[PDB]
């Protein structure tokens, strides 16, 4: 009913009723915002519509005022006033109001429904509340997006890791990633029941997960989406330098088991906000850990982006921090339940967003910051307050699902507010011993990306060969089929079977799909997968377009593997640029 | 009697049997069968009668166990009065999502809610029924 | 009778802002309303063993 503005924060009932989300604005922001779009319903304690019995006029500068209600010329009595006049539409406060000549912002936030990154980009390089307005209009449009997909309604139940399934005609089918969870709910005889939340993803659709359950006729799955409530807090205050080492405990102890975390953590004591860019592997699981530990003072409080991301979190948590001090609150999907629920007073807590109640702490720590948005960001702040807030990360990471993303991908920087100051001004932090990666992958990311501030790790062993395939591009419904590659896994994997101990690598499963037919091994998506890797690794890239293998996909998967990755190099980017072993067939 | 038991209906009948088997007119238990409005004073006037035999306990609202976002709810979905007999609500929710303005203020109206939320009222200053504190 | 019908232009958006006041006030009060009775029956509720 009444609220501050966007564009002023000023008090004001004047809401752009063609908005999606319906934002406060002053009359002065109501008349720019009516001027210069098309938006010609605007919202108040009552609706700016002509109440003539017998009309369905829904303008703002047609519609008059009419003695108590809202009418438009062909209604309106004698005694009529203009709703647009001085340049301000007539509301609360029309007196006490400011404006603003940023007023293109706003526009190009509500009228471009997403569609290109420029809208994303105009979206992060703006203030804090245009920002939070655009992040939940942009979560408005991705639900209605997704509210436009296909419905499963299950006809037959045929066994595990594999349904029977079938659905409507024309509908489109849903992506291969496992941002489309779905989280439908059926009805048996009477009323609604509880159903689950399962991430289904394409290996006839193959579920990721732990848990059994028999599916009965009438069940569907629908892409259940929640209501955006309104953002309030901001992504981070703003930085300033501290003289001393405040807001934090310091103890006489200090931890000498990691020497070279000590620095890191003297400089985060002097900054409000920071993050540090490190590569995926560079203790970015275990930073925030050893920090719990170094200064046991401090209210550390974790947070991810998934909720399927926590395993890797909780793996060496409880062996580095306590289990018995240390507990998850079960609302009323796997986790664990041996912890002990409603410890609102704990020093370490560990929660979701989306049942995260109101709480305090001194550091907050967010890993996986590259698939959360500014939408993301707010809530954060605004379920946890805390006067510092620590990133783990860098954006060059795996991007956010950016769905109704039509043109070229967005550009690191623009990610979130934290990846805006991470590449513009400068990362705050940098991590200069990664002993992680060996010499060939640490070399070729600090030449490519990383400042060369990465050095070599141990000798590279020069095991690795690229064959010099061709292929044929053809598209059947999302993905391609190539013979060639094929040929080349059996001319590989010919040598010896010990080569196949190793993980499956694939953005898109298209392989696993074709080889299901004589394996049918379980299908397993790589998006939540950091902090747990193996030796080997079988990687496939199947795909040469920009559009999601662009460049910044490649130059941290590599990175996942130890000593033994497939380096195949069938694009024409690396090929010529690296010093590796080739032959052609005899 | 059941302290559970609430309906009677076959007891009123049973009574008017009993007493008024040869009355030569149709006498409803329950008012919400009668007539008109002379037949729903005909009826309470016996059910006056029958109500003076059966527990004061099972008069006033009759509450069911509803659901609001999951949540079990106590509300009173029907009424037991001695003179118009059983009276069941027609819009009764067993299950629902959330509950507006005007579901919240019949439940808050309600003297379901207060009276299980309540102590249990044992007033001898008085002999009217004591419901709860 | 820019002095007549002017002037009680500006009454008439005046009595309109001050309605507009009162029904935002009342929607403030419903909404207070709404959520001290929630939350009346939702602490009234959880003691009922
Ligand atoms: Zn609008
Ligand atoms: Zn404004
Ligand atoms: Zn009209």
């Amino acid at each position: 009913a009444v609220g501050a503005c966007v564009l002023c924060n000023s008090q004001t009932s004047l809401r752009c009723g063609a908005c999606i989300r319906r934002p406060f604005l002053c009359c002065k922001c109501c008349y720019d915002h009516v001027i210069s779009t098309s938006h010609k319903l605007v919202l108040s304690v009552n609706p700016y519509v002509c109440n003539a019995p017998g009309c369905d006029v829904t303008d703002v500068t047609q519609l008059y005022l009419g003695g108590m209600s809202y009418y438009c010329k062909s209604h309106k009595p004698p005694i009529s006033f203009p709703l647009c006049a001085n340049g301000q539409v007539f509301g609360l406060y029309k007196n006490t109001c400011v404006g603003s000549d940023n007023v293109t912002d706003f526009n190009a936030i509500a009228t471009c429904d997403w569609t290109n990154a420029g809208d994303y980009i105009l979206a992060n390089t703006c203030t804090e509340r245009l920002k939070l307005f655009a992040a939940e209009t942009l979560k408005a449009t991705e639900e209605t997006f997704k509210l436009s997909y296909g419905i499963a309604t299950v006809r037959e139940v045929l066994s595990d890791r594999e349904l029977h399934l079938s659905w409507e005609v024309g509908k489109p089918r849903p992506p291969l990633n496992r941002n489309y969870v779905f989280t439908g709910y059926r009805v048996t005889k009477n009323s609604k029941v509880q159903i689950g939340e399962y991430t289904f993803e394409k290996g006839a659709v193959v579920y990721r997960g732990t848990t059994t359950y028999k599916l009965n006729v009438g069940d569907y799955f629908v892409l259940t989406s929640h209501t955006v409530m309104p953002l309030s807090a901001p992504t981070l205050v703003p930085q300033e330098h501290y003289v001393r080492i405040t807001g934090l405990y310091p103890t006489l102890n200090i931890s000498d088991e990691f020497s070279s975390n000590v620095a890191n953590y003297q400089k985060v004591g002097m900054q409000k906000y920071s993050t540090l860019q490190g590569p995926p592997g560079t203790g970015k699981s275990h930073f925030a850990i050893g920090l719990a530990l170094y200064y046991p003072s401090a209210r550390i409080v974790y947070t991810a982006c998934s909720h399927a991301a926590v395993d890797a979190l909780c793996e060496k948590a409880l062996k580095y921090l306590p289990i018995d001090k240390c507990s998850r609150i079960i609302p009323a999907v796997e986790c664990f339940d041996k912890f002990k629920v409603n410890s609102t007073l704990e020093q370490y807590v560990f929660c979701t967003v989306n049942a995260l109640p109101e709480t305090t702490a001194d550091i907050v720590v967010f890993d996986e910051i590259s698939m959360a948005t500014n939408y993301d960001l707010s809530v954060v702040n605004a379920r946890l307050r805390a006067k510092h807030y620590v990133y783990i990360g860098d954006p060059a990471q795996l991007p956010a699902p950016r769905t109704l993303l039509t043109k070229g991908t967005l550009e690191p920087e623009y990610f979130n507010s934290v990846c805006r100051l991470m590449k513009t001004i400068g990362p705050d932090m940098f991590l200069g011993t990664c002993r992680r990666c060996p010499a060939e992958i640490v070399d070729t990311v600090s030449a490519l990306v990383y400042d060369n501030k990465l050095k070599a790790h141990k000798d590279k062993s020069a095991q690795c060969f690229k064959m010099f395939y061709k292929g044929v591009i053809t598209h059947d419904v999302s993905s391609a089929i190539n013979r060639p590659q094929i040929g080349v896994v059996r001319e590989f994997l010919t040598r010896n079977p010990a080569w196949r101990k190793a993980v499956f690598i694939s953005p898109y499963n298209s392989q696993n799909a074709v080889a299901s037919k004589i394996l049918g091994l379980p299908t397993q998506t790589v998006d939540s997968s950091q902090g747990s890797e193996y030796d080997y690794v079988i990687f496939t890239q199947t795909t040469e377009t920009a559009h999601s293998c662009n460049v910044n996909r490649f130059n941290v998967a590599i990175t996942r593997a130890k000593v033994g990755i497939l380096c195949i190099m069938s694009d024409r980017d690396l090929y010529d640029k690296l010093q590796f072993t080739s032959l052609e067939i005899p | 009697w059941d302290l559970l038991k609430y309906d009677f209906t076959e007891e009123r009948l049973k009574l008017f049997d009993r007493y008024f088997k040869y009355w030569d007119q149709t006498y409803h238990p329950n008012c919400v069968n009668c007539l008109d409005d002379r037949c729903i004073l005909h009826c309470a006037n016996f059910n006056v009668l029958f109500s003076t035999v059966f527990p004061p306990t099972s008069f006033g609202p009759l509450v069911r166990k509803i659901f609001v976002d999951g949540v079990p709810f106590v509300v009173s979905t029907g009424y037991h009065f001695r003179e118009l007999g059983v009276v069941h609500n027609q819009d009764v929710n067993l299950h629902s999502s959330r509950l507006s303005f005007k579901e919240l203020l019949v439940y808050a109206a309600d003297p379901a809610m207060h009276a299980a939320s309540g102590n249990l009222l044992l007033d001898k200053r008085t002999t009217c029924f004591s419901v709860a504190a | 009778r820019d002095a007549a019908m002017q002037r009680k232009l500006e009454k008439m958006a005046d009595q309109a802002m001050t309605q507009m006041y009162k029904q935002a006030r009342s929607e403030d009060k419903r909404a207070k309303v709404t959520s001290a009775m929630q939350t009346m029956l939702f602490t009234m509720l959880r003691k009922l063993d």
